[PDB]
């Protein structure tokens, strides 16, 4: 079964993100689908650019710059 | 003749007087240790006269606490404990969230409606 | 006429919402009214924040998603 | 034996996740002028700060079906 | 006339601020020593690679406590 | 390594980096133009920071006040009258007369006398 | 019409020269905190700077017979 | 330790004040970027030929009026 | 026994000067003495400044000189 | 007649100078003699240093620095 964009389906928003695996990986819910898979930041930054700032502008906080 | 300077041209020279001025006593004033009321109230002063914007200024605490030299001679100067206040004087907007993981994984989804009237 | 929080209506709960006109709008029903109303959650946020948290509350999704 | 959540004396900055435990609805709370975020029951953040909730809420709002 | 108004091309973003009521972001411009604020509305479709590339550097992780 | 510095070179690097830092500013105050009262208290309070001597001080304002690219900028931003309160902030002590003329070469002459009590 | 001399309400910082003219003495004055310095009547800056006076004469003492 | 005590070589005095009291010579040593004070009685003797350049670069004339 | 100053005679006139001994000393005259004392220009200065002016201005010096 | 140096005296004290001749010169009184002459800076600052410092340092006063 196809997996991530390549299921043929839209972007609706990022639900999470991680980069446990070696690289960052977003968690994407697709419109008409409550099943969300994961996809690489590098390819949902240039598919789906307007997605991926949202989903990091709606998550800015201010923090301390470390050492 | 290098004098001959346009009124742009003098203007930009002196925002690059202005800006490496400012980066120049940051640099040092990080050099001896951390942060202090009476330095960041100077600073204060300075950016005003200099025309440094407060984010120009943040970002400039951060190369300065980023620079390992200049951390290094803190460190010989005045010990320890030479970067504490330095962090939080340039505190930044960042994108702050846990890693995810399925009980993480969190969205409300709902069942979109009709309109006007109903 | 006044529509929506116009009316003066005490809100009871929120039936449903959409944002397909451009903003998050929410199909509230009114005490005493079988009459609702799409009103903007921009609106209801503020008059009616546990009215709009209940809301967010009877929809919480937790994802499962393949490695 | 130190303060945690509201007690913190902290101003809500921003809620940045939430889970279940023992059964309760539970908010990672990002506190204004602290770089440590720690849990906050739901309950509580309902009442003390209902437009922090909100907004956590609203930005992450998805549909079974997307509107036209 | 300044940000992109200023018709120079965006290099990076050196840092944000929404000290103003709105998200604002400190461009540093190509071939320029002079930075100014441009609205995040504005960079987010006139640069969106610049916009991404600022914030996936700045990403920072917070795990539940327990 | 680079990072590995003696107490001592820790020690003159954060001179270095006080005198440059106080250089820096006073370039930048000089070519936006003449000193004032406002600018003369920031350099106080920055010189007390960088432990910058008051003679140290005043040879920087001279280097500025000499420094022809800076004056020419001083003129472009806020025209003439850009010098005359760094003049007398940058004051020094110097060998003061008239040029020697016959009628001008003067001395007290005396003839000397014995010792004691006489 | 401006001010010359002991007139200018400055205090007087070194004497740097002395002539004869129409047969009285005169002191070349170096006021502080101004560049520009001017004549005073040797019995005027006798009375008010006597040590100005008697340092600019000391320091130019010389002997017709150097002594030992 | 100061002044001459440093054990370098003067290289030129750079400026000159008496507000001690005693007039002292702001004295930059060969290779070394730290000036310090120094008596000019002590510097006087020890450097003449440092001390004479200096008075002689800044002799300013000023003229009889008439 | 007290010498120069010490003896509180008031000043009559200096009648000659010499800085053989490392320092300016004047020969002082004192009103109602023969006896004359060498003292230090350093005390003659503050002590009787008129008597020291009046003594310079007796020997005011202008040089000619080879061109 | 042998000038300056020349005349082999010890100098006393330098009365004047001026560079009105293209070059520092100094007018020097030398001991023993009441007939001061001009003597090079150039040559004094070796030959009696001392004397050429005291000339200037009793001569010193605060003034402003020139554009």
């Amino acid at each position: 079964k196809p997996r991530g964009f390549a299921r043929g389906l839209e972007p609706e928003r990022i639900i999470g993100a991680t980069d446990s695996s070696g690289e960052l990986m977003f968690l994407m819910k697709w419109k008409n689908s409550d099943e969300a898979d994961l996809v690489p930041a590098k390819e949902a930054n240039v598919k789906c650019p307007q997605v991926v700032i949202s989903f990091y502008e709606e998550r800015l906080t201010w923090h301390s710059y470390p050492s | 003749g290098p004098l001959d300077l346009s009124r742009d041209e003098c203007k930009r020279i002196l925002r690059k007087l202005e800006l490496e001025a400012y980066a120049g006593v940051i640099s040092a004033l990080r050099a001896q240790g951390d942060l202090t009321k009476e330095k960041k109230d100077l600073l204060g002063e300075l950016s005003k006269v200099l025309s440094i914007s407060t984010e120009r200024h943040r970002a400039e605490v951060r190369r300065a606490v980023n620079d390992e030299r200049l951390t290094t001679i803190a460190h010989n100067m005045s010990g320890p404990n030479s970067s504490s206040e330095w962090s939080i004087e340039g505190r930044r907007l960042v994108p702050l969230m846990p890693r995810l993981v399925p009980q993480t994984a969190f969205t409300v989804t709902a069942n979109a409606v009709a309109n006007a009237a109903i």
